């Protein structure tokens, strides 16, 4: 049950709709591509630094 | 079979400091020439800040003159106490530790006059600590 | 290259344990408390 | 946006770009970076390449610092959403 | 492991042995004196210019040698060697505004600094780089 | 016999259907108005600039926002922990812009769980009982005191506290792991072998009651209408329930003291609870987990990650992701 | 440090706040010697 | 409430009392302020304060009718004046006495809410700003008049609610990856919120002395802006909007 | 391309070494190797575009990104009025369904 | 007072076991140092701008 | 980071913060001269290292410009990385960082 | 001066027999009617010895 498909029908026709759901869906995000290249490690994740989703100053 | 130690015998993993004392001699000297001379470039710069609050007290401007105190003289009380540490005898010592506490006591009284927004007050401990500053720098010569 | 130092606080380490215990031991000993 | 032509030169290579490449790009040339490339990202040269060595309020010896990397400046159209974040750049290591 | 802890002593390439015991002097004294700006390479004050290998290269005297790294604490400049960042970096010229700087010797400069060149030759990735490599 | 005495009288009286006692004249008009801002927010509430970057937040059910997505959001990073009533505003537009509403229903909310276990007190002492169940209450109002007050008196603003919604606390948890390490902190893996050990010892003394039961009924009909309400006699042998359960592990690490048995329900997930409700306040002043990244070196310096840097991988990803705009320097609160 | 007379008692000013923890168990010793009565 | 009254009051009794954003007004007339042609001259401390908020709404939109500003209320804060917008004065077009922008807060990130619910964020700015007037003399009249560029409200490195951006960010609704696997005519076109714009467009202003002192303490005059307002980086059209409050100067001698 | 296991994936670029090449990445700010920085060009073949060759850097990150879904398909959805997220197979329900009914 | 003996007991072992472990060149935060910042508030060894002597 | 991009010749006011807001330099609710960033709900400290440079409407421009003496910076650099931020077997980071530092506030 | 240094490791030998002999000797059913200045000679030389140390802390 990832992700409510109402909601991303609208938050990407809609540019200003957020939720704490949409929050948690670019948590995700950053959990998926930044553990990828050290949890498994036979996949050969070789992820540049400019690729993976970073936010914004840190 | 593992390296192992039992409460030091210092590798690389062991957290004691019973061995690795210091070979070389310490090579900051704790009084030189160098830093002596930016203790008088600060008493330079003190003085200029303590003059420059007369028009701050004409304009009534109070958070300039109680901040301008503290903007660039911060390292001042420092200086001063290094200054007088600095010095060979003991008898023209005693006449810079005065002065430097009257002019310790006349500083904070200027502070005192400044936020209970006392003008009248607070252009007669301006000029005694500026007096008084004058009266430190040929103590300490 | 001898520590001295884990010597001294495990060599007064096992003076603190023996006081504590040397209070109720002695007291049990003598019928007191 | 989301296709801009001119990305190859705001880091990562050689040819920075000076009208929209960030402060922190000067860091890969060495006699560059702290006080010199103030006087790059202030004041900046939007005409060509070689204005930025008619620019003034620099010393002599800075002058024939730009000269030694002469072709590691070009000069791009400046695009506004570049501009803004020249100094800061919302990206530390 | 640990055999070759072959850091260039000054410019034209001459090398000098570290040895185990001024590394365990060199990383016990970068840390707690160093290391709570300088967490693995970055600078958490300035991090646009830190501790890399390339970094420390590019500078206007190359800080990629010991010799250039003990003038660095004895003497700090700047990033292009125009002006004298002392009164914002510690050093031992400025000892009295900064009172880390004062005991320490000569002689475990070179610990430190052989520390900071040591640290790119067995985590070379993650010496200097933020944390994306941690 | 005064006109206040049979005021009095009638608040302390046990003869109402609901207990209506001296600290009931504060939790039922706090709790009454924690509850209709409460279901009024939820349903109909504007979208909410929660963290001060001028990008709101919708999180009511006009605006989309399925059960699982709407909640009261907290208030504005802007305002901080500083007081936002109602008549601090210059419109009640403007107080729900800056979200008014998380602070008008948690320090609503938190006095009135406060006189609610002041409440389960007070039954307890017009009732003539023992009255600690206003100590087994302390567990869940510390936990609601940690998420909601002691949350936002530690880390800043009012924003930081738990969203009240059902994917607002999904959103706190992974935000708090970012920065906190929860996982790895000793006194939350108390909390958890207290709902976990609590949620055991519930499946197994409820269970030893429910198969030890003496048969005061019929075989079609239902098993609990051999109880009747008010008897005398126990229901269930606890000499057999004791026998059973000293065969399954051994004879003496079972309770056949059925007060020190059920004492003992009473201590494990409350105390446990009480150190989940400490952990969280103190991270809230940055007193974090344990952090044993990067601590396995081999002899060379090489770093050999073990189990909590992978951990950490995912701390970072969480880390860099949260706030995707609100930072502007690289250290987090630092 | 400490002053330069008492600098070799250093290893004993290191375990001295540990008392008041030993202070709380030997209530415990004291209970079970006597047989918790 | 002079320069001269408010520097007086210590920063405990200012701080939390909106006293701190007021743009101090001054208490003169009979003066003006002589600019000479050789002579270097900057304003300093320029704060400017709006008030009544207006947005330009349609109301009928076929025919025979206006757009009529309707007026809003503030939704943020007392956040909304500026301060500090010093620029050098000394510039002299045959004859007007132009100043260009130099430095300070020049922009304010507020938002104001329709009749309707709507809320629309502006950045009100007068960044750029080149403001001349006719004469040499300043006082009781003299009214400036220039154009600002007002950037746009969101930067390029805004990320969006689904992590897109100018500057930064996917290029992609990276949630609807089906949408994406078509290969003609589907492929996520259908977005342009994708695409995000970093548009800078310009606004106008019109401000009267309405007040002097011969010494200095420029104004406490009022302004009239019109500007436009967020277009979400070129997602939605932009409002006009429609400000007139009270801004003050001070011209320093250089 | 992406595994099974992901939902969203960086599009990067690899070689037979499995090294990178040129990732389209996130950060357009100092990024080392991009699509447009490195060139690269779309050869297709075979299918409705057999022999459509083209070089234009907005344009091949546009097949670039669809390519790491397996292979690339022209889709008619509007039919069923398609929302853009991937259902699961009957092979996968009728595993829901019967793990969890033993 | 028994108790009252305790607690004068950790105030008399913890700061001798703070100076034990002094390090004059770290400041007294940089240290774990708690009972030694309650002393200095009070004037006893401090110097100006913070350092103690 | 105030200092620092000033030092590398910005105007530290109109920053142009990304979210359109203040980078360095904000406006308080109130109405005060605040610091930008996520340090906005921190705006009522009374710090004795930045109070000489508060004016009576907050910090004010002008002696944030010029007046910005370098014992500020080295107090600065000093409480940004001495930060009470810890882990409980005393590791000072921001809960992600790798151990080189014992120390909690 | 290291006749500073002896005394105070006197002290803590004194005290470490005191610390343990005191409330032995209180609490035994015996050892207290019989021995009260039996204390309080050895909690006299505690407390002498104390003062013979503070003030030969000054020189
Ligand atoms: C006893 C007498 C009590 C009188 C209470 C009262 O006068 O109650 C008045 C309030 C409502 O006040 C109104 O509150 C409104 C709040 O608007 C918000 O809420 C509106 C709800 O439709 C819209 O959604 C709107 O877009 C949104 O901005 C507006 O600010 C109005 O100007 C304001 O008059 O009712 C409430 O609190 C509801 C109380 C339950
Ligand atoms: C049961 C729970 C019931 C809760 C009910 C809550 C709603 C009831 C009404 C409010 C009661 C207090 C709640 C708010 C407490 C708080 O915000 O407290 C914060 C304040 C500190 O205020 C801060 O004070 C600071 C002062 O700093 C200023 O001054 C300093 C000194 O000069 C510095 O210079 C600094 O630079 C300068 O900024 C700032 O102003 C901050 O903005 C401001 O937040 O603490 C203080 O006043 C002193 C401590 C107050 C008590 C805190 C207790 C919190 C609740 C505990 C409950 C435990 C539950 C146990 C289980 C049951
Ligand atoms: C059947 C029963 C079975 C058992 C179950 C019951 C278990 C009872 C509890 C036992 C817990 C203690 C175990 C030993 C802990 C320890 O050895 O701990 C080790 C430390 C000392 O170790 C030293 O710790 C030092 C820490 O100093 C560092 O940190 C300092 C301060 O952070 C400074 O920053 C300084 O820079 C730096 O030197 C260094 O790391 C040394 O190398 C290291 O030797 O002992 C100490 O301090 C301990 C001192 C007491 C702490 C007082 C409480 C303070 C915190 C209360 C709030 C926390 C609430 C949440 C908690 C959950
Ligand atoms: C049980 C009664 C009760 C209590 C304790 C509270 C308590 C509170 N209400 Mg509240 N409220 C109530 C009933 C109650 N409410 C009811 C019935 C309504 C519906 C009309 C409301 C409607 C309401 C609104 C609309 C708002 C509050 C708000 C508040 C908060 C601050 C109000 C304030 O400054 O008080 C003033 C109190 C005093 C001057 C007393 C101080 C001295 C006494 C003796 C206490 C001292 C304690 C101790 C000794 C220290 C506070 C938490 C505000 C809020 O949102 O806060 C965030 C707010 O905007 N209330
Ligand atoms: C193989 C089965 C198994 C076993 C033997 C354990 C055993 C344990 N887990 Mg664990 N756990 C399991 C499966 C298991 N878990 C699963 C499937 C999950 C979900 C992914 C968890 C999630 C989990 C969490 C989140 C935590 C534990 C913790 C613990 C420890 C204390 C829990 C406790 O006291 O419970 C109560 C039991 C009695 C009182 C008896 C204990 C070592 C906690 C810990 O770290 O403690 C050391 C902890 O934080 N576990
Ligand atoms: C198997 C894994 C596992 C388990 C068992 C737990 C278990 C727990 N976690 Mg945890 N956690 C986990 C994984 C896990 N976690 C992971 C992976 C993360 C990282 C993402 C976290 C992050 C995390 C955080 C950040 C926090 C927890 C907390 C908790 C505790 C929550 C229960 C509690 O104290 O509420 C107690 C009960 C309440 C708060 C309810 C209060 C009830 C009030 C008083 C009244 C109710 C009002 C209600 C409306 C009235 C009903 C209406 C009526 C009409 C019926 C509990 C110990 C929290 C904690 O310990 O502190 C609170 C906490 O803050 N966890
Ligand atoms: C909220 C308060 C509630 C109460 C909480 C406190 C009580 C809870 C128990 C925690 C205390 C446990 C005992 C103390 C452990 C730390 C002592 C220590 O080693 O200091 C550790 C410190 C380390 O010294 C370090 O030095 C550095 C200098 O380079 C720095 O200055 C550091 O700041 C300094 O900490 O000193 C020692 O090494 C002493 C070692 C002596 C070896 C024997 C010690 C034996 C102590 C434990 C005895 C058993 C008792 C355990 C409890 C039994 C019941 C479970
Ligand atoms: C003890 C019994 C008290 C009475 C019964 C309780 C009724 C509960 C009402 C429901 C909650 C309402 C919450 C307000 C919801 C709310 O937020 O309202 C806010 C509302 C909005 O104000 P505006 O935004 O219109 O502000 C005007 C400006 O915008 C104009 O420029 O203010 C009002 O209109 C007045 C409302 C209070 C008027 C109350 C009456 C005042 C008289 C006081 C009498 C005291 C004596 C009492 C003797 C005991
Ligand atoms: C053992 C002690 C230290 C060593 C070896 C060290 C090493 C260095 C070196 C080599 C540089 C580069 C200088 C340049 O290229 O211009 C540097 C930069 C820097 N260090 Fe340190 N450092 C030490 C201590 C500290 C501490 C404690 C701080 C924190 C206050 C600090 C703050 C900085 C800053 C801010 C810079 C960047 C300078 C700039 O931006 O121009 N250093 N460090
Ligand atoms: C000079 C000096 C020194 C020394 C010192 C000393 C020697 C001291 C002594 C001290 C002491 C000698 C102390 C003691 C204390 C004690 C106490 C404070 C006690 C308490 C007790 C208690 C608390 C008890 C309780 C109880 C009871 C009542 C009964 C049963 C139970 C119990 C056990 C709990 C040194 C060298 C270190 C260093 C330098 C300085
Ligand atoms: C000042 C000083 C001193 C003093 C000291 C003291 C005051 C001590 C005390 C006290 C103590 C030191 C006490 C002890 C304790 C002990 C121990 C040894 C611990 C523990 C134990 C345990 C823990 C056990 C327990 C148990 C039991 C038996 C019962 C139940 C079960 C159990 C297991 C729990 C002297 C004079 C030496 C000199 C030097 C310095
Ligand atoms: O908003 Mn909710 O939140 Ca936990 O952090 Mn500080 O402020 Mn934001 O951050 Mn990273
Ligand atoms: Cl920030
Ligand atoms: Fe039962």
């Amino acid at each position: 049950a990832y992700d409510f498909v109402s909601q991303e029908l609208r938050a990407a026709e809609d540019p200003e709709f957020e939720t704490f759901y949409t929050k948690n869906i670019l948590l995700n995000e950053g959990i998926r591509a930044w553990m990828a290249a050290q949890d498994q490690p036979h996949e050969n994740f070789i992820f540049p630094e400019e690729v993976l989703p970073r936010g914004n100053a840190l | 079979a593992p390296k192992q130690s039992f409460f030091g015998g210092s590798s690389a993993s062991s957290p004691f400091v019973y061995n690795m004392k210091q070979t070389g001699e310490i090579l900051y000297k704790p009084l030189n020439d160098e830093d002596l001379q930016f203790h008088k470039n600060v008493l330079e710069k003190s003085r200029g800040e303590l003059d420059r609050t007369s028009e701050q007290i004409a304009r009534k401007s109070w958070d300039d003159m109680r901040g301008v105190i503290r903007n660039q003289m911060y390292n001042m009380r420092h200086s001063q106490l290094r200054l007088i540490e600095s010095v060979e005898s003991a008898e023209k010592q005693k006449a810079a530790k005065k002065n430097y506490n009257d002019l310790k006591k006349s500083l904070e009284e200027m502070d005192l006059a400044a936020r209970n927004k006392k003008q009248e007050d607070a252009r007669k401990f301006r000029a005694s600590a500026l007096k008084a500053f004058d009266s430190f720098t040929t103590s300490v010569g | 290259m001898i520590n001295w130092q884990v010597i001294g606080q495990l060599v007064s380490l096992a003076i603190i344990v023996l006081v504590g215990p040397a209070v109720i031991f002695l007291l049990a000993f003598k019928k007191g408390n | 946006e989301m296709e801009y032509e001119g990305v190859m030169y705001l880091g990562g290579s050689d040819k920075i770009d000076v009208n929209n490449a960030n402060i922190r790009a000067y860091t890969k040339y060495p006699g560059m970076y702290p006080n010199i490339a103030r006087e790059i990202v202030k004041n900046g040269p939007f005409e060509s390449v070689d204005d930025v060595l008619k620019i003034e309020t620099l010393t002599a010896t800075q002058k024939s610092v730009v000269e030694k990397y002469k072709n590691n400046l070009i000069a791009l159209p400046s695009r506004p959403e570049y501009v803004i974040d020249k100094l800061n750049n919302g990206l530390y290591r | 492991d640990d055999i070759t802890r072959t850091i260039p002593l000054e410019a034209s390439g001459t090398t000098i042995t570290l040895t185990p015991e001024q590394v365990k002097r060199g990383k016990r004294l970068f840390n707690s004196s160093c290391a709570i700006c300088h967490n693995g390479g970055i600078t958490k004050t300035n991090p646009n210019v830190g501790l890399d290998p390339e970094s420390l290269s590019l500078a206007t005297p190359p800080r990629d040698n010991v010799n250039s790294l003990i003038d660095y604490m004895k003497d700090p400049t700047s990033y292009d060697g125009s002006e004298s960042i002392a009164e914002i970096h510690p050093s031992i010229k400025s000892a009295d505004i900064f009172p880390k700087m004062r005991s320490l010797s000569d002689d475990d400069l070179f610990a430190i600094a052989g520390h900071i060149l040591i640290q790119p030759k067995v985590a070379s990735e993650k010496w200097g780089g933020g944390k994306i490599y941690y | 016999a005064s006109l206040w005495e049979r005021f009095c009288s009638w608040v302390t009286s046990t003869e109402n259907r609901l207990y209506i006692g001296w600290f009931g004249v504060l939790m039922i008009p706090t709790l009454l108005t924690a509850t209709s801002v409460f279901i009024i927010a939820f349903v109909a509430a504007p979208p909410v600039d929660i963290d001060g970057i001028r990008e709101p937040v919708a999180g009511s059910l006009l605006y989309g926002n399925n059960i699982i997505s709407g909640a009261v959001i907290p208030s504005s990073a802007a305002i901080g922990i500083h007081f936002y009533p109602i008549w601090e505003a210059a419109s009640l537009d403007e107080w729900l812009y800056n979200g008014g509403c998380y602070p008008l229903i948690v320090l609503h909310f938190l006095l009135g769980v406060a006189c609610y276990m002041g409440r389960e007190w007070e039954l307890s002492y017009r009732l003539g009982m023992r009255p600690w169940i206003a100590v087994a209450f302390s567990a869940p109002v510390a936990a609601a005191t940690a998420v909601f007050l002691i949350y936002p008196i530690g880390q800043g603003s009012f924003s930081d506290g738990m969203p009240l919604g059902i994917s607002g606390t999904f959103n706190f948890m992974i935000v708090f792991q970012a920065e906190h390490n929860i996982l790895m902190h000793p006194f939350h893996q108390l909390g958890v072998a207290g709902v976990f050990g609590g949620s055991l010892f519930s499946a197994m003394h409820g269970s030893l009651v429910t198969s030890s039961l003496i048969r005061e009924t019929t075989e079609n009909e239902s098993a609990n209408y051999g109880y009747k309400f008010g008897q005398e006699e126990e229901t269930y042998n606890i000499v057999a329930a004791h026998g059973y359960f000293g065969r399954l592990i051994f004879q003496y690490a079972s309770f056949n003291n059925s007060r020190s048995l059920h004492f003992f329900l009473g201590l494990w997930p409350v105390v446990g609870i009480w150190l989940t409700s400490i952990s969280v306040s103190t991270m809230a002043f940055n007193l974090n987990g344990f952090n044993f990244n990067q601590s396995v070196v081999d002899s060379q310096g090489r770093v050999i990650n073990t189990w909590a840097d992978i951990i950490n991988r995912a701390n970072l990803g969480m880390e860099v992701m949260h706030e995707r705009n609100a930072h502007n320097f690289p250290l987090d609160l630092a | 440090a400490l002053p330069e007379a008492y600098s070799i008692f250093k290893p004993l000013v290191d375990i001295l706040p540990v008392i008041p923890v030993f202070f709380l168990l030997l209530a415990f010793v004291w209970q079970a010697a006597i047989g918790f009565r | 409430f002079t320069e001269e009254d408010f520097r007086q009051l210590s920063y405990e009794q200012v701080k939390g009392t909106g006293l701190a954003n007021r743009c101090p007004e001054v208490d003169g007339t009979k003066g003006s302020i002589k600019i000479e042609k050789g002579k270097k001259y900057k304003i300093v401390d320029m704060c400017i304060e709006p008030k009544s908020f207006q947005v330009e709404d349609e109301v009928g939109k076929g025919k025979q009718a206006r757009k009529e500003f309707v007026d809003t209320k503030l939704m943020t804060r007392a956040t909304y004046t500026l301060t500090g917008i010093e620029g050098p004065l000394t510039v002299n077009a045959n004859g007007d006495l132009e100043f260009q922008e130099k430095d300070g807060i020049d922009y304010a990130a507020t938002t104001v809410q329709l009749p309707g619910g709507e809320r629309v964020p502006f950045l009100f700015t007068v960044k750029e700003l080149v403001a001349t007037a006719k004469g040499d003399s300043i006082g009781s009249g003299t009214e400036f008049g220039g154009e600002f560029t007002v950037p746009s409200y969101r930067t390029g490195l805004f990320l969006d609610p689904k992590g897109r951006g100018g500057v930064t960010g996917y290029d992609m609704a990276v949630a609807l990856p089906g949408m994406m696997a078509d290969g003609a005519e589907g492929q996520d076109e259908l977005f342009k919120e994708t695409n995000k714009v970093f548009q800078v467009t310009k606004g106008e202003i019109e401000m009267g002395v309405q007040k002097v002192d011969p010494s200095t303490n420029e104004i406490a005059g009022v302004f009239v802006s019109e500007q436009l307002t967020d277009t979400d980086m070129g997602a939605k059209a932009p409002k006009n909007i429609l400000l007139k409050g009270v801004f003050y100067a001070r011209i320093v001698e250089e | 391309r992406m595994p099974a296991f992901f939902e969203t994936f960086p599009v990067i670029l690899v070689d037979q070494d499995g090294i990178i090449r040129a990732d389209i990445p996130f950060r357009r700010a100092e990024s080392k190797y991009s699509i447009e920085q490195v060139g690269v060009t779309i050869d297709f073949y075979g299918g409705k575009l057999n022999g459509q060759s083209f070089t234009d850097a907005p344009t091949v990150k546009k097949y670039a990104r669809k390519a790491q879904l397996g292979e690339v398909f022209e889709f008619d959805r509007t039919t069923l009025e398609s929302d853009g997220v991937f259902r699961s197979s009957p092979r996968g329900w009728y595993t829901f369904g019967h793990a969890n009914f033993a | 007072v028994a108790h009252a003996g305790i607690m004068v007991f950790w105030c008399g072992a913890m700061t001798l076991f703070e100076v034990a472990h002094f390090i004059p060149e770290k400041p007294l935060y940089e240290q774990g140092f708690i009972l030694l910042p309650h002393l200095a508030t009070l004037g006893w060894g401090v110097g100006p701008g913070g350092e103690i002597v | 980071f105030l200092v620092r991009d000033q030092r590398l010749g910005a105007n530290v006011a109109s920053a142009q913060g990304p979210t359109g807001l203040g980078k360095y330099l904000m406006r308080s609710p109130s109405g005060e001269i605040i610091f930008g960033g996520e340090t906005m709900r921190f705006w009522d400290l009374r710090a004795p290292w930045l109070e000489p440079l508060r004016g009576p409407n907050g910090l004010d421009l002008n002696k944030i410009k010029n007046d910005i003496q370098p014992w500020q910076e080295r107090r600065a650099a000093e409480y940004m990385t001495h930060a009470p931020l810890g882990s409980l077997n005393s590791v000072g980071g921001v809960a992600t960082e790798i151990n080189s530092v014992n120390y909690v506030s | 001066v290291t006749a500073l240094q002896i005394l105070v490791f006197a002290l803590t030998i004194l005290s470490t027999i005191l610390v343990v002999s005191i409330p032995v000797i209180l609490a035994s059913p015996g050892q207290w009617e019989q021995s009260k200045n039996l204390v309080f000679t050895g909690a006299g030389v505690w407390s002498g010895l104390v003062i013979v140390t503070g003030l030969l802390n000054s020189f």
